[PDB]
RNA sequence: AGACAACACUGACUAGGAUAGCUGGUUUUCUGCGAAACCUAUAAUAGUAGGCAAUUUAAGUAACAUCUUAGUAGGUACAGA
RNA sequence: UUAUCGGUGAGUAUGUAGACUCGGAAUGACAAAGAUGAAUCUUGAAUAAUCAGACAUAGAAUGAUAAGGUUGUAUGUCAAAAGGGAAACAGCCCAGAACAAGAGUUAAGGUUCCAAAAUUAUUAUUAAGUGAAAUAAAGAAAGUUUUUAUAUAAGUCGACAAGAAGAUGGGCUUGGAAGCAGCCAUAAUUUAAAGAUCUCGUAACAGAGCACUUGUUAAAUCUUAAAAGCAU
RNA sequence: AACAAAGCACUUUGCAAAAAGACGAUAAGUCUAAGUAUUGAGUGUGAUUUCAUGUAACGAUACAACAGCUGUCUCUAUGAUUGACUCAGUGAAAUUGGAA
RNA sequence: CAGUCGCGUAAGCGGGGCAUAGGAUCACAAGAUACAAAAAGGAAAGAUCUUGGAUUUUUGGAAAAGCUACGCUAGGGAUAACAGGCUAAUUUGCGCAAGAGUGUACAAAAUGAGUGCGCGGUUUGGCACCUCGAUGUCGGCUUGACUAAUCCUCAUGGAUGCAGAAACUAUGUAGGGUACGACUGUUCGUCGAUUAAAAAGUUACAUGAGCUGGGUUAAAUACGUCGUGAGACAGUAUGGUU
């Protein structure tokens, strides 16, 4: 399939489910692992549509027409939201989460204008992201020498 | 809705000074039990389970006493006012980054 | 015209012989204990029966509840690919 | 011959999870011994009511991640529970009413007045009556404070004066394209500097600014930006 | 606009002991009928015209147009009586948990 | 445990199947049992044990179609005809943010794809705390009160796309106005001719112990459609104690 379109069943309904919610530590999904800037969303973890994410792509390829690049979507719309049948496929995020990637002989600032204008059209709040910045563990950045054990640790004052 | 629970979402500063006093009084009551026990060469398990994995009142964050962390707020958290008996149930604790 | 047959007519009036898992009501004081709205069966779901189980007061208790210490069953949160 | 299409092999590569769980809690469950405890347990005899529950908190199913919606689970309250707090209040926060007395001792909650008790101390922020016991959002911005960097008598910052060369009207292009319709190039050179050109302008030139460069005035904690707190 | 209706059509009835039809806890028996196929009963249609449909006449049926008419209205005013209102006489009712 | 059979050198295993998906009694029928035998001897009909035939499939086990708008009684109001209450999917209700694009040029004079963040309670819905004046939930009349998202009148910013005039867009502002008639059962609507203009919404269709009955419900009758039929219909037409 796709990474809009799953090769799965319309006609086997699934449960709403909830977005994982990371509450032992995890990092997943919070850090650039293939291009140089990414598109997190930092304020709450939903269940975006693929309705949503391909007018985000869309968003993108507008805004960077004409130029070399090369864009990497880090989610994938394998759940199927049935709203009484089947009625689209959709993808459970989590906050502090990379939702695209780029990388490409253009400059830092155009792809913010690419990637802001896409923060527009997907539902939430997003922010830019660069390659090399610590990840997220559930909303604290791991900034300045901050560990994982240090936010498991009961002695924080 | 339409049934008035009204709920302010903040603490005022008198629940607070009495918030700081009801777990600095369970410190007491930690800390008068495991000395107790120290004296006698006996430890509990309770005892050393409670002191490896629970902060003190002088250790906690003033965000850890008046807020707990719950899923379905915008910023993952929640007045500390809104757990039941939250006066008689002990918590300190809360998922590492929330 | 389901029209009229003397207050009444989709079958009058009067006397004799009913039921109602439904509704309403059930009258003095003091004292002790004190529920449930769950399961099973039912032409059953507004009912009922058997349990669980409230009460009374006798015989029993290595009773029951809680904690400590050692042990046991089972795969959730989390985490991972 | 392809950083084209699909497929295969490898990866201790990235993510995804009701019917994936190699790892793996707490909780709860079973039973043994000891201890404590308010008889709370079992049996015998006798013998009931009840069988649309409601809300709260957590976590789900369902709905549309709507409902004071519907349906499980865990815990409690109400039901059948008065009293204090939540302005008023079945379900929330405290606490279980046999009757009196007491500036008695406390819980939740409060202490300027209504109204019992602080106009009680300490450090900051806010100027919006924001707020003060039911958080409207994204977002905007010489509001303001703090922190982290940072410019500075080698004159910061603002303003003011002038300059901003040449090959060159770059090539192509078009009726015309001369920095400025578009296409492609845009290594150099010379200067205090100066993009084959950022915003205007011309039919096309011309022409006016900017980036950039010098000087004048002038700051002795007084420059600029970012993030955070509280306001608009 | 429904029922009836005159007209029309169809089925049935031969009367020799009971014509058919209706009635009779159920019969004798009665109506039919002191009738006899042009009689009686039942059924549908609904004069006539053309064979469902078109006219004359008729309708406290329904509807439209045209003319007149007017307080229906623009837009109400005034006048009259009887109530309403006050005094004397007589004297109800539904209703009502208790009411500052 | 007793009875007595199979396999195995033996130990031993065997009361079907690797596990989890096939209902009694009554009646009836076939064997055994030797219990009782309505005076007595027998018997019949009974009793015990084994077994059989069951969409006993509503599978703890009735031989079983509808209509009532003419309905009756006892109840509940598990919301059913309404209104109020909660929600806001949807809407003929709006705002803001962003800006693909249109505008000869030039994003923001005007215009604004697919979207995001929201307010609000008007339309069509969901729910069901709640039995009550309803299926067009609403129309007309009388009389209002309030709101402001403005049709007219008043002040005003923008408009290479403001010369003037007209018109456009937006900001203030609800004081007073927003009429009349025809055709449409109605508001939906449509048109005629005037007018500075002939804008909207909330108030239980605001208002029937204020009026109307256009409605809100009947029984009569005809036609149409559906049904074997009684009847039904968000049908059609006339009539019908407010
Ligand atoms: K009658
Ligand atoms: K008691
Ligand atoms: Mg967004
Ligand atoms: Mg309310
Ligand atoms: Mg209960
Ligand atoms: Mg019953
Ligand atoms: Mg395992
Ligand atoms: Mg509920
Ligand atoms: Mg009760
Ligand atoms: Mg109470
Ligand atoms: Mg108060
Ligand atoms: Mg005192
Ligand atoms: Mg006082
Ligand atoms: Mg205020
Ligand atoms: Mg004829
Ligand atoms: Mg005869
Ligand atoms: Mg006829
Ligand atoms: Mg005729
Ligand atoms: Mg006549
Ligand atoms: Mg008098
Ligand atoms: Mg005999
Ligand atoms: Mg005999
Ligand atoms: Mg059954
Ligand atoms: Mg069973
Ligand atoms: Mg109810
Ligand atoms: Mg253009
Ligand atoms: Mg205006
Ligand atoms: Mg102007
Ligand atoms: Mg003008
Ligand atoms: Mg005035
Ligand atoms: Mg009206
Ligand atoms: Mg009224
Ligand atoms: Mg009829
Ligand atoms: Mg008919
Ligand atoms: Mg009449």
């Amino acid at each position: 399939g796709s990474w809009l379109e799953p090769n799965l069943n319309r006609k086997k309904k699934m449960m709403k489910g909830r977005p994982r919610v990371p509450t032992g530590g995890s990092t997943k999904g919070t850090t650039v692992v293939w291009g140089d800037y990414g598109l997190r969303m930092r304020d709450h973890h939903r269940r975006i549509s693929a309705q949503q994410l391909k007018l985000a792509e869309d968003t993108i390829k507008q805004r960077l027409r004409g130029q070399k690049y090369r864009l990497y979507k880090r989610v994938a719309c394998n759940v199927g939201v049935y709203v009484s049948s089947f009625d689209h496929w959709a993808t459970r995020v989590a906050v502090n989460q990379i939702i695209f990637e780029i990388r490409g002989q253009l400059h830092e600032q155009v792809i913010r204008d690419a990637f802001r204008l896409a923060g527009h059209k997907l539902p939430g709040l997003y922010e830019f992201v660069k390659k090399g910045d610590p990840p997220v563990v559930g909303i604290t950045k791991l900034e300045d020498g901050l560990t994982v054990e240090d936010l498991k640790n009961p002695r924080k004052k | 809705g339409g049934l008035l629970w009204k709920i302010p979402w903040r603490m005022s500063k008198f629940q607070k000074l009495r918030q700081r006093r009801r777990l600095r009084a369970v410190d007491n009551v930690v800390a008068t039990i495991e000395n107790a026990l120290a004296k006698k060469g006996e430890t509990v398990k309770a005892v050393e389970r409670w002191r490896a994995e629970m902060p003190t009142e002088a250790e906690m964050l003033p965000k850890d006493k008046y807020t707990i962390f719950d899923r379905k707020e915008k910023r993952y958290r929640k007045g500390i006012h809104k757990l039941p008996k939250w006066t008689r149930v002990s918590q300190r604790v809360n998922p590492p980054g929330y």
